[PDB]
RNA sequence: CCAGUUGACACAAAAUAGACUACGAAAGUGGCUUUAACAUAUCUGAACACACAAUAGCUAAGACCCAAACUGGGAUUAGAUACCCCACUAUGCUUAGCCCUAAACCUCAACAGUUCAACAAAACUGCUCGCCAGAACACUACGAGCCACAGCUUAAAACUCAAAGGAC
């Protein structure tokens, strides 16, 4: 146990205070309270889906660059969105969109898996059970499905945020590699609609 | 449902038995001896059985 | 307020379902055998309307009589029956199995409403000696 | 009501046959069954049907199946939610039968004297 | 045990069932519906 | 066969309630005394192992007979402490 | 010529009562009707005898829903001649003959009466038929007897033993 059963970690929530609250304040008070984290900073940058993102591209804790990369393939794309609006031709504000809310929800629309896999066997054979999940751990699926398909590294010539900025492009316009592995997973899960009964939990 | 009571002697049961079912337009029956001729057992209700009378040894165990 | 007595056929019937006599509902039998569902609605004077078994949903083996698999069988048997014209029907259930009240359920779910609950399952009264025992 | 018993077991006195042969001595313990609990049955099947009934008569999109897709998604939330509730209450509040430790402590108050 | 007859109450009363329904006088798999008007005799659990 | 068709075993049902209908017919099934005499029937019971089974039934209803009495006639005493003397 | 309603519909037995101790010397016997009836108002009394007697196996008499040893195969392990499945011969049966076994164990003998080594069903008082007082050898050979011919009833002998055996 490296983590000391006295101090605690700290709450970060500031926007509420502005204005039963006075002795939850007080309580909150009285408790030990720690630094906060650098990587997983709390500001107003933070992001949680963005955050997410930029922990799983993390490698060898270098969480840093993780984030440079994402904010600069951002960059890229509405870079792009400006050669096909601003940067080369004419403003046409009309008929292009430079919001990445929209990518974000139609990947939340149609990149989530809804259908569990989990091998229980029963006697001595595997069979695969579709048990549902709520939505956390389909969340959780969806962006770890995004993320390891960003991260091919197998082109052997695509570059990381090349790699990431394209794949973007290609599952915004409800395609890509990601809702066809979706749609993959629910043609195996339709492909068993009689093992759906042996599961434990 | 027709009932015709009569007194038949002993050794003719089983014969008018074979007798009824050998004919067509009879369904069926069984001859059964006069109800009321036996005498009823009086009985006066449940009596009250009581519990275990010992069953098992007397030992701590 | 609805007496689940045995309804005898005396005059007379005073409950009517959209149009329709207790002694002239529709049939639906559905066998729940133990590793098997059928659902073969069949009408008063011996009509197809329903014959949907999970055998031709695709698998041939143990999946046929199972929970979702015996559902969607119902749902699509249901369906079937509404498009030629069913909905009230008196189902007849047949053997102890997961097609008891899964499939129910389906038929609920395509639109057909169940009346009665009937079943003639096989009692033989120390009749034909079942098959001999087994062991695991 | 209690039914008869004297004439079931092999004793001295008892000219009948043992009709009834107890594995083990009729001695009302001090303690009392315990309830069934788990059971892999895997909830949910009216809305996972209807689910690939959609599936089936769409392809796999999550923009054409929404009607139903979450009703399924609301009814494996409600699914996990009671499950939930009966974890707590198998602590709280126990359904059917009474908490064995009830029954054991009034025993232990009063237990039984077959040894005299 | 819900009804309560006695032994021998009980007895005459099955063999009876039994006659009936072997002469023709009941129906076996089910109650004869013309003779319904009966008060509750037994515990019926079934149907409370 | 020769007896009358769709009379008995009729648990009609009504709201679009089936649990309700079906839970009733099992109950009936139950008190009749026949599910498990058709679950023995799936398979041959072998005279020998029928009067065992029929032995220790009659055995565990007597035991689970005598337990409800004792549970009746117990359940008085569930206070808490009325005396707190000790 | 298979799965689901209905129509001429099993030479085997009766489910809830079976949550009843009912009847027999024992096994054993419960959907109904019957031909007859279960000795002893002193007890025990033969394995030199008389009556027999669960099922098991056989010779004919017909086959059955089902199962049916051995059998054929399927997946199976180095191996399956078994554990899962399909069909079947004698067979589970009666109509005619048997052989004479059992965990026939409730392993507590019958008659009249009273208040412990341990598991079990606490002890017995008076009388009576049978049996035993080491284990494998020994549900055996040799004798004797049997409608039984790889069978059945009693039934040993030499060698080895420092033992065999029941309860906790
Ligand atoms: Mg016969
Ligand atoms: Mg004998
Ligand atoms: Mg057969
Ligand atoms: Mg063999
Ligand atoms: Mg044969
Ligand atoms: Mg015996
Ligand atoms: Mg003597
Ligand atoms: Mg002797
Ligand atoms: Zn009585």
């Amino acid at each position: 146990s490296r983590y000391s059963p006295e101090f605690k970690d700290p709450l970060i929530d500031k926007e509420y205070y502005r204005k039963e609250e006075k002795y939850v304040r007080e309580l909150k008070k009285t408790q030990l309270i720690k630094a906060a984290p650098a990587g997983k900073t709390s500001s107003v940058f933070e992001d949680p889906v963005i955050s997410k993102f930029t922990n799983m591209m993390m490698i060898g804790g270098n969480k840093v660059l993780a984030r440079s990369l994402m904010i600069q393939t951002l960059e890229a794309v509405k870079r792009k969105q400006f050669e096909k609006y601003h940067a080369a031709s004419a403003e046409e504000q009309a008929t292009i969109e430079r919001n990445p809310y929209t990518i974000f929800h139609q990947a939340l629309k149609n990149c989530e898996p809804m259908i569990g896999l989990v091998p229980i066997l029963k006697g001595g054979r595997f069979y695969q059970v579709p048990v549902p999940l709520p939505d956390r751990r389909r969340r959780f699926l969806a962006m770890k499905w995004m993320i390891t398909e960003c991260r091919d590294k197998k082109h052997q010539r695509t570059l990381m945020p090349e790699k990431l900025s394209h794949k973007l492009l290609e599952a915004f316009h409800n395609q890509g590699p990601v809702i066809k592995r979706k749609h993959d997973l629910h043609k195996m899960a339709e492909a068993n609609r009689a093992l759906a009964h042996y599961r434990w939990w | 449902y027709f009932l015709v009571d009569f007194y038949a002697p002993t050794a003719a049961v089983e014969s008018m038995v074979e007798h009824l079912s050998r004919d067509i337009d009879v369904i069926r029956g069984n001859i059964v001896k006069h109800p009321l001729t036996q005498e009823l057992k009086e009985c006066e209700g449940i009596v009250p059985v009581p519990l275990a009378e010992k069953l098992y040894s007397t030992k701590k165990r | 307020k609805f007496s689940i007595y045995p309804p005898i056929p005396g005059e007379e019937s005073s409950l009517r379902w959209a149009g329709k006599k207790f002694e002239e509902i529709p049939i639906a039998h559905i066998k729940a055998s133990h590793n098997n569902t059928q659902i073969q609605v069949v009408s008063a004077s011996n009509e197809p309307l329903a014959f949907a078994s999970c055998g031709t949903e695709g698998f041939r083996n143990a999946k046929k009589g199972t929970g979702i698999a015996a559902q969607t069988a119902g749902i699509a048997a249901a369906a079937r029956a509404k498009q030629k014209g069913v909905i009230h029907i008196r189902v007849v259930v047949k053997g102890l199995g997961p097609g008891r009240l899964s499939a129910m359920h389906g038929l609920i779910m395509g639109g057909l409403e169940v009346i009665s609950i009937t079943d003639n399952t096989p009692i033989p009264h120390n009749g034909c000696r079942p098959r001999k025992a087994r062991k695991l | 009501a209690t039914p008869s018993l004297r004439g079931r077991l092999a004793r001295f006195g008892n000219p009948r046959k043992p009709v009834l042969k107890p594995n083990k001595p009729l001695i009302l313990a001090n303690r009392v069954g315990e309830r069934r609990r788990e059971k892999g049955e895997a909830t949910c099947i009216t809305e996972m049907s209807v689910m690939m009934a959609c599936w089936k008569q769409n392809e796999f999109r999550d923009d054409a199946c929404r009607k139903e897709i979450q009703g399924f998604l609301d009814c494996a939330a409600r699914a996990q939610e009671a499950r939930k509730m009966r974890s707590i209450q198998e602590t709280l509040g126990e359904s059917g039968s009474l908490l064995p430790n009830k029954l054991n402590k009034l025993l232990q108050r009063f237990p039984n004297k077959p040894y005299l | 045990h819900i009804t309560g007859l006695c032994g021998k109450k009980q007895k005459e009363i099955t063999k009876a069932i039994k006659r009936a329904q072997i002469m023709g006088f009941m129906p076996v798999t089910y109650k004869d519906p013309a003779y319904l008007k009966d008060p509750k005799v037994c515990n019926i659990r079934y149907r409370e | 066969a020769k007896h009358l068709k769709f009379i008995a075993r009729t648990v009609m049902v009504q709201e679009g309630n089936v649990e309700s209908a079906y839970r009733t017919l099992n109950r009936i099934l139950t008190m009749d005394g026949l599910i498990e005499d058709i679950k023995h029937r799936r398979y041959y019971e072998k005279p020998c192992c029928r009067r065992q089974r029929e032995s220790y039934e009659r055995c565990r209803r007597i035991y689970n007979m005598e337990m409800a009495r004792k549970i009746n006639f117990l359940m008085r005493k569930n206070r808490a402490d009325p005396w707190q003397g000790c």
